[PDB]
């Protein structure tokens, strides 16, 4: 009966749910950890990652 | 006056003990490196220190 309005606060939590996830996305780098990038390589090649 | 291993040391970036503790290229850096060979000149039979 109330499928609407779930529906709602649903979709607001799973788009938040997937930014969140959208963290963890590599996205053609070598890592997704912008600290293990910092300090595993020299800031020309950093810089790019 | 440098080896000839540590040519490529001298670029933005790099790490080498004379990139660390001698001279340092900012990440930034613009211009151009040159490097020849000084075997003629800058070396000695008995040892150029």
């Amino acid at each position: 009966a109330l499928g609407k309005l779930q529906d709602v606060v649903n979709h607001n939590a799973q788009a938040l749910n997937t930014l969140v996830k959208q963290l963890s996305s590599k996205f053609g780098a070598i890592s997704s950890v912008l600290n293990d990038i910092l300090s595993r390589l020299d800031p020309p090649e950093a810089e790019v990652q | 006056v440098i080896r000839g291993n540590e040519v490529s040391q001298i670029a933005p970036g790099q790490t080498g003990n004379i990139a660390d503790y001698n001279y340092k290229l900012p990440d930034d850096f613009t211009g151009c490196v040159i490097a020849w060979n000084s075997n003629k000149l800058d070396s000695k039979p008995s040892g150029n220190y």
